[PDB]
């Protein structure tokens, strides 16, 4: 006993009901980049901050 | 005591040659007086970096 759905016999009337999760994407225009590598004690940021 | 104005160069009109040139016309970017303390804006480091 699973009692998770895993195996489910399905009529071809609803082959694509399993499509309910939102998903967003970034256009190909975007560039992702990481800044973690930019902490260093060089660095003064011109606006002080407390 | 170092300033930035926008001042533009003389043009003076040829009313008799001879005239204009018995007198020394010069220019000159040099200050008679101190401009006024109610017409200045300072700047430091700080400022212009904010």
């Amino acid at each position: 006993f699973i009692n998770k759905r895993i195996v489910e016999r399905v009529r071809v009337g609803q082959i694509l009901a399993v499509l309910n999760r939102r998903f967003v994407a970034y256009k190909g225009k975007m560039r992702i980049m990481d800044i973690t590598q930019s902490l260093k004690m060089g660095t003064k940021l011109a606006a002080p901050t407390v | 005591q170092v300033y930035m104005h926008r001042d533009m160069l003389p043009e003076p009109r040829l009313d008799d040659i001879e005239r204009f040139r018995q007198e020394g016309f010069y220019y000159t970017n040099m200050l008679e007086a101190p401009p006024e303390i109610d017409r200045v804006v300072q700047y430091t480091y700080e400022i212009a970096r904010l």
